[PDB]
Formats: C-alpha cells, structure tokens, sequence
C-alpha cells in the first residue's frame, strides 16, 4: 500500500463552546438506540438503471463497521437517533444533524442520488479507481455504504478531516486520536467537498477499490474511542493516539 | 536486589513512597548555570525535582539522571499517568529516585 | 532551589518570561559551521533561539544545551504547546533558559 | 556460528531459559538511586524481570546495548507492545534480561 | 549579528543556497558501510539531498549537530512532516544540508 | 562519485546486494549478552538480517553508524513502516544490513 498523506488521516471530533469533547456515551447512552424506517430506497438514474434495497440492513452494516470503536447498538421500532430518506434533489447524497440532546438525526436524500450519483462513474472507471468490471447498479450501492458509513461517523461526534478549529452550531472541531506514525487508509470522514473517497482509497491501495476496503479508518476508530469518554480537547490521551511510538526514536 | 519500587525505596534513608496514579501537569526544564534541572508538578500542587548533578552523585549516577529526565518528558507529552515516585524528603522541591508506571 | 519557572528566571540577570501558551510555527536546525543553533518562532512572530555551545557555557551546560533543542523539536514535532519561555535578552535571538510545559 | 533467532541466541549461554509471553509489560519502573540504577519490568501475572546494574559482570562491549535495552523496554512499556519472548538469566531475582524479541501478525 | 532565521544564516556562507520544498520527505536512505557513513533524502520532484560523511571539512563543533540533523530527517521522513526549507552547499553532489526549517503554513 | 541512492552505494562494495522488499519488519530481536550484542530482523517471508556485532571490520566511523541503524530497525519494526531496500553484505549469515531505504512510493 502507498503512503496515505497525513493530511487524509487526520481526524477531527465535535468540542462544544469551552473546548470540550462531546461524550457520546453520555448523549446516547452506552447504547446507541436508533430508528430505520420500513421503506427499502429506491434510488435510479437515466444514462436507465434499476435498484432498491433495505435501509435497515444498511445501517445495519454501517454500524458494525464502527463497531471496533467499542460503541454498541440497537434498532428501535418507531432523544433516539433517527435514520429517514428525503427529497430535496440538492446537490447532496447525505446529511446529518448532532444533537447533544441525543436526537441525532441522520438524512439519504432519495431524489440527490437519482441525479449525481453517478457523475462520477467513468471518471473513477478510468483511472482505475473503481473496478471496470462493476455494473452501474453495485457502484450506487457502493456509494450508499459509504455516505451512510460517513454519516455515522458524524452520528459518532466527528467531523471531516479539514474542519480542525471551524466553527459549527453546537461548538468548535478540535482534532482528536492524531496517529502520523502508522500507516493506513484515508479516513472514510474526508471533506467530500475536497476529496473523492474512493479515488484516495484506490490510491492508497494501488488497484481498484470494491466494499471490502470501505470503511473507517484505524484513525477514525481511534477518534471514536475518544468520542466515547469525551472530556477535554487540549488533554494528551484526546489529542493523540500512538504517541507512546515516539520513545522508539 | 529489590523487585519492585517500594522494596528499592526502603533502602534508602529519608526517602518516601508517593503514590499518585495521576498525570504531569507541568513541566519545566532548565539549562540555566547551576541550575541545570527538571522540575514536574501535578494537578494537586505536588512538586519534584531530578537534581542538578553534583557530588552528592556517584558516577554511576550520571546517565541514569539524564535517562529519568528522558521519562519525564515522554510521560508528559504523553499524558500518561504516573503510579508512584520514590523521593528524597530532605530535599525541596522532593527529589526523585526512582519512578513507577502501571497499567 | 527553585519550585517553578518565574522563580529559576529570577534568580538570572537580564533575563524575561513570556508567557505564549502557543505551539511552535517554525522551527530552525543548523549544522554550519560557527552557527550550530535552533532558532524557533511563534504565529505572533516572536523569536528564541539555543546558543551555539560556547566560553559562556559551564562544561554543567553542555548537556543542557542538547536536550532543550530536543526538547523543543519534540514540542514542535507533536504541536505540543509552550506555556512559557524564560529567556536572556542581551542576545539576538532572546537566547532561552528555561522552558515550561503546563497542561491544565 | 552467527545465531539466527533469540532461541539459537539464548542456548549459547548457561543458566538462561526462554520465557515466551506474548504479553505487554504491566508495570515499568527506574531508579537512578545510588548502586541500584535499574529497570525493572514484571507482567500481570507477576513475573518480574530486570536490566542489572552495571558492573564487574559486564563487558565494555555490554554497557551501550544495556542503555539499549531500557530504551527497549521503556517503549514497549509506553505503547503497550506485546513482548513475544525473552531470554534471561535465572539464577538472578528478579530474572536478568540478556535479549528480548518482538514478533507481529 | 546572529541571523534571526534560515535565510540569514544561509546568506553567511559561501556556496549555499536555499531550497524551498514544501514537502514530506519521499525517500530516506541510511549508509553504514565504511566511507559511506551517511544520509540520502530525495523528494517527490527529484530533488536530492545528502548529510555529509563526517571529516576533515568539519568543526568539532558540527559533530554533534551532523547527528543531530540525521536524527530531525529520520524523525520527519517517519512522521511525514512537511520539510519547508533546506540551506545546502551547492558545490557537494547530492547538495549537502547545511540547514533546515519546519514549518506549519 | 557521492552516490545518489542506495543502489549506486551499493555497487562500490564487494560482497553487497541490493534486496527490495516493500515489507514491514515481521520480528525484531535484540540482545545485550556478552560477545552478542546485535540485531536480528526478519520478514514474513523468512528472510533475515542483522546487524554485526561491532569488531575489527569497522571502521571507527562506522562505530556511531551501527548504534544508528539499529535504532532505525526498531523505530521502523515499531512503526510496522514498509522497508523499501536494504543493501547487504551476502558472505555473513545472516546476511549484514550495510544500508537501508524506506520509500513513500
Ligand atoms: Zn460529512
């Protein structure tokens, strides 16, 4: 694997107004009591393509992908974290709202995907980032894992990778779990704005990327960790998270 | 020879256990002439020095000094938690002899 | 013996506190000859450097001398924050003496 | 006969055995008091082992690698690091390191 | 006058010249054999540097800061920190590192 | 006639190859005991160097070299950085690391 810039690695958590760390454990619970609404999504584009899928099963997944952080879940039937589709068609596959009141409210715009999906499909098919074996179907179904993987993240407490002392509603990011010595794949809470995932995964990997390389990071699972005791941003064990590595020097 | 820090720390006259289990909360360190030292403190005001190096050190002594200076630095900027210090009380700040980490 | 660094640098003529609560912006490493310094500075602009070894040096110092340019390469390596710098100021760079590291 | 790995290396000495533990070092602790500047690391389940002293027991060869080897321990120690096997002296208490190896996925 | 930052130091000597990187290190060699006891770097754009052997071109003042300067390389190529400037002789091939700075833009 | 990398370092030895590896350091051992004082590494694969035992075949310069690439060795077996080339003397089993490159490429 190629070197992944400490730039792509670095993670940033949600601080309040006085620099401390939200506690998730403390928001959620220490279980995280989430609702998914029956519906499979029916996304489809015109280029026409075909495909619907479970929204449970997705956060499902997503949630056990994060779960190396040590956090733990359950689905709740209809403060309690809300998954839902919407249909703005704006510019935007996904959106989250942190609430530190505990209902954290996670958004997959139905009517955005039919639309910019796929904008980027043969650019990624080029240069390799994405496999040209893979069909138009299973490229959306990557990208929903991995805007709904991202959106947990933001469900976790952080932030993208660049938001390091932005300002936002419920405070200030601060980054957190800062590893530049170990090697590893881009945080999966790249800046979306700034970054095309799975063209850095692809990389990072030197090949073509499929769903087993999604994910989050050793990073990203490291800020999670801090996320799940929270306390102060300035404090050594938040800021870093393989420091000890520095006395083999 | 001892196995552990309170069986070294008894060897010694006007020594005493401090059991902290707590992280640096300041570091200084200074090169200025005769004063040449580390001076850590904790979160409750409890304070330590590693002396400067004089004739109240064997030669033996010398490398140690400079690698317990080495500890404190890295256990600073690490934040982890400092189990106990072994001290000599006859000295202000109390001077350290011997430290403890634990998980 | 001093407790603390306001107390070290009041023992020293000509010397200064600064208290900057900062990271280091940039630091500085020379192996040239006659000039084998560390000069760091802060976003504020400020300037310190450790003097290369010299006749103002007791032999007590040497040793000093390179562990405060460790010290201080560490800090800017890590993004650690200076709390404060006692530093002489009839040298340019002001020329440090001491350094404090507080995490509270 | 260059040894090829910390078994080969330990057998070529008296009175050492190879401890395999596949453990992280649960307490480190360093004096530099007079005549006992040392380390000593135990594990969780109470082996305890130390780097000596240095002394008439020891080569000019031996004094850097035994800085070395505290160098080891304390960053082993500080990353919580699993020591895959050591080889030490038995007939000393705590147990006297003479090599240490470190092994991965 | 003591220089106050890497451009006035470099501006000291003869033969030197500053290089503006911006840039992690992309490739760290390291040389123990004999005569070639010394440190190679390169960048991404080609750019090659080197840490002297140590000899009779240096001061004994410049033998500590020669390992030094070794040890800031490692540690930045490790780390992957961004090199901002290198002062370096012009009349060594690969030019030789008389200076560095770090810094975070 | 400075070499620019380690494979124009390597070719002015006797007895060297150049090994390209792409792959991180499997098991570091480590050993103070008298008249072994050395480093052993090996990879996934197998293979396995050292470094010497410091001896008559080094230079005094070579002497602060050889403390340095250990220290590289283990910074880089901790790190689990992927070690890109090493340059080693093939009439010493195991073969002797005389240089290392690590490669963000
Ligand atoms: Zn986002």
């Amino acid at each position: 694997a190629e070197r992944t810039p400490n730039e792509e690695k670095k993670v940033i958590g949600y601080a309040d107004h006085n620099g401390q760390l939200y506690n998730i454990t403390s928001i959620y619970g220490p279980v995280i009591n989430y609702t998914v609404p029956d519906e499979n999504i029916t996304i489809n584009t015109i280029n026409r393509t075909q495909l619907t899928i479970n929204y449970s099963d997705y956060v499902r997944e997503a949630f056990n992908e994060w779960a190396p952080s040590g956090i733990r879940v359950q689905q709740v039937s209809s403060r309690v974290v809300s998954f839902s589709t919407t249909n703005y068609a704006d510019n935007s596959l996904g959106s989250t709202i942190f609430d530190p009141s505990g209902n954290s409210r996670t958004r997959i715009d139905i009517g955005s995907f039919n639309r910019i999906v796929m904008n980027n499909f043969e650019k990624l098919k080029s240069r390799g980032a994405i496999p040209a074996n893979m069909s138009p179907e299973e490229y959306i179904k990557l990208k929903l894992r991995i805007t709904i993987k991202h959106e947990i993240g933001h469900i976790l407490g952080l932030l993208h990778n660049n938001e390091g002392g932005s300002y936002f509603p419920h405070g200030v990011g601060l980054e957190v779990a800062r590893c530049r010595l170990l090697n590893q794949a881009p945080s999966i809470m790249l800046n979306g704005s700034n970054y095309d995932y799975i063209d850095r995964l692809s990389h990072y990997l030197e090949r073509p990327v499929t769903e087993t390389d999604i994910g989050p990071s050793r990073n990203d699972i490291e800020g999670v960790r801090v996320m799940r005791r929270g306390g102060s941003g300035n404090s050594f064990t938040n800021r870093f998270s393989c420091l000890g590595l520095g006395l083999a020097f | 020879t001892p196995q552990n820090i309170t069986d070294l720390c008894n060897e010694y006259q006007n020594t005493m256990i401090y059991s902290l289990n707590k992280e640096i909360a300041t570091y200084t360190e200074s090169l200025a002439g005769k004063r040449e030292m580390v001076i850590i403190s904790f979160s409750n005001g409890a304070t330590f020095q590693v002396e400067v190096p004089g004739s109240q050190h064997l030669e033996s002594q010398k490398r140690p000094l400079e690698r317990m200076k080495d500890t404190l630095r890295a256990a600073y900027f690490t934040g982890i938690k400092i189990s106990k210090l072994c001290a000599w009380t006859n000295k202000s700040p109390n001077s350290i002899a011997a430290i403890e980490l634990s998980n």
